[PDB]
RNA sequence: AAAUCUACGGAUCUACGAAGGAACGCCAAAAGCGAAGGCAGCUCUCUGGGUCUCUACCGACGCUGGUGUGCGAAAGCAUGGGGAGCGAACGGGAUUAGAUACCCUGGUAGUCCAUGCCGUAAACGAUGAGUGUUCGCCCUUGGUCUAUUCUGAUCUGGGGCUCAGCUA
């Protein structure tokens, strides 16, 4: 991912180039990478660990965005 | 049953109250994440 | 059955020799009992990236696509596509009912 | 809004040509096959699912699958000992239902006779 | 004819205790309707139809909350005309309430008519 | 405890056999017991009018149509879909084509409009 | 009501403080639909009569203690005829006795 | 008669797809006109 | 955004269609996954068929990190005009 | 924390080119398929099974199954190839009171392909196969019907929560 700086702005064209590396879902890969090798039998493991939190965090934000938004619409 | 199959041959009986028809939209994919929606609920609902 | 040739000729390749390998392959279905239904060309395309050979990386093609009713056993013996000094790259796909272009 | 085709005067031999049984794959054979060898064991005129009927078309599918098959897949030839213990129920079930559709089974369809 | 008996029977509790009105039991037979009549008559069930009883049968039972368990018999069980009334003080489990339902050549009995009658045969189940 | 039976049948066979003290509010159970309702076979059936698949669409024909709710009436006002399905059910009910019912009713749902507004322009002209 | 003898503590203005009542009551009458409080379950726990309105989603174990169901939905108009005939019937049993 | 009802509109499908198909033979190449279309078709070179 | 319907991917998914196709990648080259688009699993499974058969003909790049970002009808050379800059300014 | 190792015969780094082997990122997963073991780049050939619809055929032809037969992760064995990366055994450097280990550096058999052998695993849902019945709610794979522009219904497998019921 190449971004060109105008006007000399080095901040404005670093800001870009993170939120381009951000949305393109580059970072994502690009943390995602292994320093050792990890079985199949650990692959599941480690996914599993993953849903149960993904799904701890799916409840905590339905909750906060169910109390929030019977609040702010007029109640 | 007699008295109410009669009276479903009337005016309109069948409406929703204003406690099910305000949850109804209330209700009208996924969520905000925990991180923003916890952002907003800093920044805002304050008062 | 009924397939679509796909040929992606290099950009140097000129008219005679698109007609002549082209011709090759119309042979082969002919001898083979088959028939020759529609033959059209895309021009030159752009590669997504430098398709590399013995001469050097090439970065557009000619595209070319024949489409036939032959045997099963055709894409056995069309593998001396594989050697071929005008391709880039060559398939051979079932026929689709979806527009191209 | 006519397309161009329904101006040229259509070819006849090449649309003769187009429909040769080398130019269709092994599956359209074998579906060309045994609605072939329906029509000689059906007992009434629309009859397609009749126990000599069934007999029939798995003794087509056996000596078509005991040859083509490769030896490595074996994930096939599963299916193929499932046709054959298919067919000895049906012929079981044959022998003493109709002793005439059993012995017409087993004399134009080459079999032998095992009461085990 | 045991099995679907059985099948039946077990259908016909297992809906007694949701607490429902009606019952539905596909396929039936000539020694299920009579087994039915038996029950109707010592008052576990209130009413029952038989529908297209020579092509594909189908029974409505209508139910009114009094049976406790219904039981067929998924083997051969041979009985005597004087073995009828020891052998329910070992089939039925409270002993006293219930009734073992045989078959007999004087046709499809319960326990107690059948002593009356002095006449065995095979058992089919029972009901309490 | 350990006894089967409802409040009223326990507590009656408790006091019968001296176990217990009568309550106060035996008397007034026993004068006036609970209702009972007979089985139900635990359907529901979902209620429809004959008048549905002409209600439908109203909310396409004369598109969107009447509101007599959020206009707090009454639940006994009809609201014009049904009364459009009401006269198209005994408009076809004497034999009438359905899409000629439709036709009619159409028509005179727009001249009913028509008549609202030179109603309201007449309002306007008495204002 | 099942510790009705409990001791109180007098602390601070609070919620204010009250006792429990003296005499054990007779029958509970319920406008509990959301099940703020435990009162279904103690007067089954004491034996004693409750007249509650019924909801569709009510809980078995809720609704098996419930010796008189109404059932509807308690809108402010169904909860004042309720009410009404309730007091209406009890005044009209009073003055029979001269009261 | 139902079986024979669905048998004729199963072979009145196929024959019109056999129809169809030769009116659209009009198009087709002849080895005596190959070389020709080739370039006909290298004339046309249609968009991508 | 821009809205994409399982019947429109159905009709239009071809590797011949790149065009089309270069909807679904993004600027690193890689695929878009489906919750972003909202279309079913059939029309998913179809692009990234498509997609990847595309990418070995060579119409389609396999991944952009080092080189250009890819639209459809231009060139992926590095020639020298890749890094044009200005000097006027200083 | 260091050392062995490697590098002035020019290493690491940078651009282009060549060779060779293995595995297929994104899609992507409480998804899908298979009797189980298992199966992931793409194109073609051949083949096994499954689901839906029918005012289509046939007519109980079904379920389970000792003795038997077949399939069966990985490691291992025999013959012939291949060998990038990883890496039992083994060499060296450290750590320690000792260190036949954990850590570092090299690295053979093996992992890979063709043809055969063995027939075992925490081969696990620690839950044999099959049949009938039992209140619901929320998701999802593949279909079909109806739609009234957004939805309902009915099959098919996969998941989350639960009335009863069961449970030390
Ligand atoms: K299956
Ligand atoms: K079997
Ligand atoms: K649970
Ligand atoms: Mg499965
Ligand atoms: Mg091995
Ligand atoms: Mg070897
Ligand atoms: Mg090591
Ligand atoms: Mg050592
Ligand atoms: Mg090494
Ligand atoms: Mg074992
Ligand atoms: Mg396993
Ligand atoms: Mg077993
Ligand atoms: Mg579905
Ligand atoms: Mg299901
Ligand atoms: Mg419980």
């Amino acid at each position: 991912i190449r971004v060109k700086v105008f006007s000399g702005d080095l901040d404005k064209a670093l800001t870009i180039l993170q939120r381009k590396m951000q949305s393109s879902g580059m970072e994502r890969l690009i943390k995602a990478q292994q320093t050792h090798h990890i079985k199949n039998s650990e692959k599941k493991v480690l996914a599993r660990k993953n849903l149960e939190r993904k799904i701890k965090s799916i409840d905590f934000a339905r909750k906060l965005q169910s109390i929030l938004i019977k609040k702010v619409r007029g109640l | 049953m007699h008295y109410m199959g009669l009276f479903s041959k009337a005016g309109n009986i069948f409406r929703q109250p204003r406690a099910m028809q305000a949850s109804n939209a209330m209700l009208q994919s996924k969520i905000f994440v925990g991180g923003l929606s916890p952002s907003t609920d800093v920044e805002l609902l304050k008062e | 059955p009924l397939y679509d040739c796909m040929l992606l000729f290099k950009p140097i390749i000129r008219k005679e020799g698109l007609i002549d390998l082209v011709a090759r392959i119309g042979k082969h279905v002919y001898s083979k009992n088959g028939v020759l239904t529609e033959v059209k060309s895309f021009g030159k395309v752009e590669l997504g990236y430098g398709i590399k050979k013995l001469d050097g990386r090439h970065y557009q093609g000619q595209l070319m696509q024949i489409t036939m009713m032959a045997t099963p056993n055709i894409n056995k013996e069309l593998h001396y596509l594989n050697k071929d000094d005008k391709l880039l790259r060559w398939l051979l796909v079932k026929h689709r009912d979806i527009k191209i272009g | 809004g006519t397309p161009k085709y329904l101006l040229e005067p259509p070819k006849d031999e090449l649309v003769q040509t187009y429909f040769h049984p080398d130019n269709m794959s092994s599956a359209e054979k074998m579906k060309i096959e045994l609605a072939k060898v329906r029509e000689e064991f059906k007992m009434s005129e629309s009859d397609c699912g009749s126990a000599r009927v069934q007999v029939a078309q798995l003794t087509t599918k056996i000596k078509h699958l005991s040859s083509v098959l490769h030896k490595k897949d074996k994930h096939s030839k599963k299916g193929l000992i499932a046709m054959v213990h298919r067919r000895k129920k049906l012929l079981k079930y044959m022998r003493r239902t109709d002793w005439d559709s059993y012995c017409l089974s087993l004399s134009k369809l080459g079999l032998r006779d095992n009461p085990d | 004819g045991r099995r679907i008996l059985n099948d039946a029977l077990r259908t016909i509790v297992n809906a007694e205790r949701r607490g429902k009105a009606s019952v539905e039991l596909k396929p039936i037979s000539t020694v299920m309707s009579s087994f039915l009549r038996i029950m109707k008559e010592k008052g576990y069930i209130k009413n029952f139809q038989v529908h297209d009883p020579h092509r594909v049968g189908r029974i409505t039972v209508d139910l009114q909350g009094r049976v406790n368990d219904c039981k067929a018999l998924t083997y051969r069980q041979d009985v005597k005309a004087k073995e009828i009334e020891e052998y329910t003080e070992r089939t039925l489990p409270t002993r006293q309430w219930g009734y073992v339902v045989v078959t007999t050549p004087d046709g499809i009995l319960d326990h107690e008519e059948a002593i009356k009658r002095n006449v065995g045969g095979q058992v089919l189940g029972f009901f309490y | 405890s350990w006894m089967k039976g409802d409040l009223l049948s326990k507590t009656r066979r408790l006091v019968g056999g001296l176990a217990t003290r009568e309550p106060v509010w035996l008397k007034a159970m026993e004068a006036s017991p609970p209702p009972v309702f007979p089985r139900s076979n635990g359907n529901l059936k979902k209620i429809v009018l004959p008048e549905d698949p002409y209600v439908r669409r109203f909310a396409r024909k004369h598109p969107e149509a009447k509101l007599v709710e959020p206009n707090k009436v009454s639940a006994f006002i009809p609201d014009p879909a049904r009364v459009y399905g009401c006269r198209v059910l005994e408009l076809t009910k004497n034999g009438i084509s359905e899409d000629d019912a439709m036709s009619v009713a159409n028509m005179e749902y727009l001249a009913e409009r028509k008549e609202k507004k030179k109603a309201y322009k007449r309002l306007k002209e008495l204002a | 009501l099942t510790n009705s003898y409990s001791p109180k503590k007098f602390r601070s203005r609070h919620k204010k403080l009250c006792f429990g009542p003296t005499t054990m009551p007779d029958c509970v009458v319920v406008f509990d639909a959301e099940r703020k409080s435990s009162v279904v379950l103690e007067a089954a726990k004491l034996q004693i009569p409750v007249v509650a309105i019924v909801d569709p989603n009510v809980p078995l174990e809720f609704f098996e203690k419930i010796t008189y169901p109404v059932p509807a939905r308690d809108s402010v108009k169904f909860v004042y005829l309720f009410c009404n005939v309730i007091t209406k019937c009890f005044v009209a049993e009073q003055m029979k006795m001269g009261i | 008669e139902f079986w024979r009802m669905t048998g004729l509109k199963r072979e009145e499908k196929k024959k019109a797809r056999k129809k169809l198909l030769h009116e659209q033979s009009s198009l087709w190449i002849e080895p005596k006109e190959l070389e020709k279309k080739i370039t006909e078709a290298l004339v046309d070179s249609t968009t991508l | 955004k821009a809205e994409i319907t399982t019947e429109e991917v159905l009709k239009k998914a071809d590797f011949r269609n790149v065009r089309f196709l270069a909807q679904f990648i993004t600027e690193a080259g890689i695929l878009v996954k489906r919750k972003q688009t909202g279309i079913s699993a059939k029309a998913q499974r179809k692009i990234a068929r498509e997609i990847k058969t595309a990418r070995a003909f060579g119409l389609m790049p396999f991944t952009t990190m080092g080189t250009k970002a890819f639209t459809f009808g231009k060139t992926m050379e590095n020639r020298d005009q890749d890094f044009e800059y200005e000097v006027i300014d200083d």
